[PDB]
RNA sequence: AGGUAAAAAUGCCAAG
RNA sequence: GCUUGAGUCUCGUAGAGGGGGGUAGAAUUCCAGGUGUAGCGGUGAAAUGCGUAGAGAUCUGGAGGAAUACCGGUGGCGAAGGCGGCCCCCUGGACGAAGACUGACGCUCAGGUGCGAAAGCGUGGGGAGCAAACAGGAUUAGAUACCCUGGUAGUCCACGCCGUAAACGAUGUCGACUUGGAGGUUGUGCCCUUGAGGCGUGGCUUCCGGAGCUAACGCGUUAAGUCGACCGCCUGGGGAGUACGGCCGCAAGGUUAAAACUCAAAUGAAUUGACGGGGGCCCGCACAAGCGGUGGAGCAUGUGGUUUAAUUCGAUGCAACGCG
């Protein structure tokens, strides 16, 4: 805000299998606290996909991740006379943020029967640059072209 | 005015358009005569020139920098 | 803030082409003495034989034309 | 059509105004188009933003012609004067060179008194 | 050190 | 009578000082046509208008009036008003260096006289742009205004007239005398011009400050300090710089200039508090960035508005409307 820039906690490796980056997709897909069924869900969908596709496991969350994978977007700078739109260039946690945000945008839509089935489902779509995940990141750079090669 | 830096500029890098006179003195011979709210004008223009001289020497004490 | 002509004693002639450009700037606009720093006895000697230099086309009024 | 292969864009952006007039170096016009003819209601045609894309409904009607290259030429401050060069630099056009050919006076030409 | 920028729709009036 | 006052000559000095005559370039306005064409232009939002009878835009050539970007600088010159594109002809003043000469030939000044921004007036031209008047269109409760668009005299040249302005560093003219600093601007003397300088001196000159002065603000070797000479002038505000009379003017008016009557104040300087459709910086989920509801619908429920013989009433930007 005005003043002393906040931080960070301890966020805690996943007590399933130790990790950090999807201990926020539990974050960026929790509704109401919901953990346990997160937990059902979000456990259910990994696993499958590790058996359906045949790799290792936490390369599954990196299967998909290649082709959805962003760099920037825009952040307008409307001075008060130029509201042109400016690009932006997406940050590490920043990045990931939208990250895990894709997986929301896919996945919350096109309900087909269950949330573990359309999850499983566009992480493999999402490895192949043919889905919803990975044009969720090609749609966010057709509109920053509008300018180019500023200074 | 006339910028074609051979071949790499391929950017702007018009600062020989805005360091001498981009539209900015056109926007300065606007619309209106006065004919001397310049002529009042160039003298407080002017006064700020020694005050904030002084200000550059008159900033001379401790001010603990 | 060439100590030009406080040390360099003659009469500035507009003939001396090669020295006279370097007065003006590459739009045609001739600089400031508050620029260069020199004296403005020495700099009125300039821009009447700016025009000199002008009328004669010699230099541009302005190279826009 | 004598399919003439360079061209300039003139633009014509004024305070609240914003007109393209690619033509060749003959002063036939090639092809004209504006913010203004986008529609964009008085006072929203006064952005940057507007004219770029109204440079991209006039980048064409020149390939019709051949066009190559072009330099561009733009007066009036208000928005643009990079505006479209932005939208132009990338119109798919090998640009030369950019210059202001702004018409600088020299005092008696008695200008309005307007806005009081 | 240092110099441009920036909006200007409209709204009046008082006995202890 | 003399000379420290004042006045002229010899040699240089920078400058929009002034009168007049030619001339350059940008820019706009307009004509002619080419290309090409649905817009141009406007702003708070428009609308008026200009437009397919083909403008805008753009380009070549041409027709015009008018002022001079950059330089440019509390830079310079002028009695003030004031004056700068360039070029030339006529021509004023002011300053410096060492002597020459004259030998108080001074200062101020009723009346008189000359100059004297704009607007304005007369006569003859000119008439880009701008623009009182003006009309159309907007805005407004009204808007014979602010804004948009056209648009007239004027603005501009010549020859006369008007003689007033916040013609104001709001400070008269002339001379002497009484701490310094920062410079700026413009000539000059001495030294190693060893270098854009060091050490003095003439003028104009901007700011800062000593004593002093002042009611204060502030001024302060450029005095509003310390004296002297002379002159214009003041006596509460209003009435009124108006009337009448005189003079001056084509007119506008200008100038010299009251009284009756009415009030107990009008007035300057300063700083507290207040206000600001004034700002400089900082601050709160104020927003950003995000999470997830309300605004759609049903129903609960309040409020308003309605309706009712009666449907108690308070609360109603923020700080009332699942409140009493």
């Amino acid at each position: 805000p005005r003043r002393r820039v906040i931080g960070q906690r301890k966020i805690l490796p996943d007590p399933k299998f130790g990790s950090e980056l999807l201990a926020k997709f539990v974050n960026i897909l929790m509704v109401d606290g919901k953990k346990s069924t997160a937990e059902s869900i979000v456990y259910s969908a990994l696993e499958t996909l590790a058996q359906r596709s045949g790799k290792s496991e936490l390369e599954a969350f990196e299967v998909a991740l290649e082709n959805v994978r962003p760099t920037v977007e825009v952040k307008s700078r409307r001075v008060g006379g130029s509201t042109y739109q400016v690009p932006v260039e997406v940050r590490p946690v920043r990045r990931n943020a939208l990250a895990m945000r894709w997986i929301v945008e896919a996945a919350r839509k096109r309900g087909d029967k269950s949330m573990a089935l359309r999850l499983a489902n566009e992480l493999s779509d999402a490895a192949e640059n043919k889905g919803t995940a990975v044009k969720k990141r090609e749609d966010v750079h057709r509109m920053a072209e509008a300018n180019k090669a500023f200074a | 005015i006339k910028v074609r830096e051979n071949e790499p500029f391929d950017v702007a890098l018009r600062r020989f358009k805005r360091s001498c006179e981009k539209a900015g003195v056109l926007a300065e011979v606007r619309r209106r005569e006065f004919y001397e709210k310049p002529t009042t004008e160039r003298k407080r223009a002017k006064a700020s020139a020694v005050k904030r001289h002084a200000k550059k020497l008159a900033r001379e004490n401790a001010r603990r920098t | 803030f060439c100590r030009f002509t406080a040390e360099g004693v003659q009469e500035i002639d507009y003939k001396d082409i090669a020295t006279l450009k370097n007065y003006i700037t590459e739009s045609g606009k001739i600089v400031p003495s508050r620029i260069t720093g020199t004296r403005a006895k020495y700099q009125r000697q300039l821009a009447r034989a700016i025009k000199r230099a002008r009328y004669l086309s010699l230099l541009p009024y302005t190279d826009r034309h | 059509r004598k399919q003439v292969s360079d061209g300039v864009a003139h633009i014509h952006a004024s305070f609240n105004n914003t007109i393209v007039t690619i033509t060749d170096r003959q002063g036939n016009a090639l092809g004209w188009a504006t913010a203004g003819g986008s529609g964009f209601r008085g006072s929203r045609k006064s952005t940057p933003f507007a004219a770029q894309v109204a440079a991209e409904r006039c980048a064409d009607a020149v390939k019709e012609y051949g066009i190559k290259n072009l330099e561009v030429m733009v007066k009036g401050p208000g928005p643009g004067r990079e505006s479209t060069i932005r939208a132009l630099n990338a119109a798919g056009f090998r640009i030369t060179n950019i210059t202001d050919v702004t018409p600088i006076p020299h005092n008696g030409c008695r200008p309005p008194k307007k806005r009081r």
